[PDB]
Parts: structure tokens; sequence; C-alpha cells
């Protein structure tokens, strides 16, 4: 989930 | 540039490894290097939130936001973060565009996500 992506 | 583009590398490795304050440290490098880049802004934002540091996580939120405004994960982050100070209504308002920037550039992609913090922070609420 978002919290765990990074770009 | 290609020194922006090596601290969103470093980042990367950083937050992959769970070395919160070491990705803050690249990313505000990243942002120096490149400052109209909304990847630098919402990258330090999932540090600063991993740390609960949820202020300043939001004000890069909504500067990634500012940058790039179709930049779903922006929205997505921010939202997170709100429902982490118990901005429930306000949430709720960032998960509305959310929803309708996840259709409109990602065709759907992030719908489950963006439906399950709605559903949380509503009840919450």
């Amino acid at each position: 989930p978002t919290v765990e992506e990074v770009d | 540039s290609m020194k922006a583009e090596e601290a969103r590398l470093e980042g990367k490795e950083y937050f992959t490894k769970s070395d919160w304050p070491n990705a803050v440290k690249a990313y505000t490098e990243m942002i120096k290097r490149a400052p109209e880049d909304a990847r630098g802004y919402s990258n330090r934002a999932a540090a600063l939130a991993k740390l609960m540091s949820f202020p300043e996580a939001i004000a890069d939120c909504n500067k990634a936001i500012e940058k790039d405004p179709n930049f779903v994960r922006a929205y997505i982050r921010k939202a997170t973060a709100q429902i982490a100070v118990k901005e429930y209504a306000s949430a709720l308002e960032t998960l509305d565009a959310a929803r309708t920037k996840d259709a409109e550039v990602n065709n759907g992609s992030s719908a489950r996500e963006i439906d399950q913090l709605y559903y949380k922070a509503s009840q919450q609420r």
C-alpha cells in the first residue's frame, strides 16, 4: 500500500 | 539532474531497508536538486510518516500536489497522514480527490486502497 511505496 | 536521480535511488535504498532518517536525508537532497520534481516531496513524506512526523509529511504531500496534480500517490499518502492525525473530514475530501485522479490517470488501479482508507476515515469520524 502507499505508505510502503516510494517513487 | 543526474545527482537528483542518485539521491532518489539512495532514498529508495534507505527506505527499502527501513532506515527512515537516512531516506529523509536523501529525499531532502533530491528536493534541493530537483525542486520541481513532485516525487521528492512525496518520497520524503513517506519517510517522515514512518517516523510519525505527520505535520511535516502532510506539508510535503501538499507540496507534491502543487508540483504534479496527476501524482495520485501524493493524495493517497496525504489522506493516510490525515487519518493518523484524526483529521477525518479532511481525509475524506482528500480521498474523494484521490479517487477521481486515480480513475483519470491510473484507470482505477488504486481504487481498493482508496476505498478502504475512505471506510476507515468515515468510521473513525
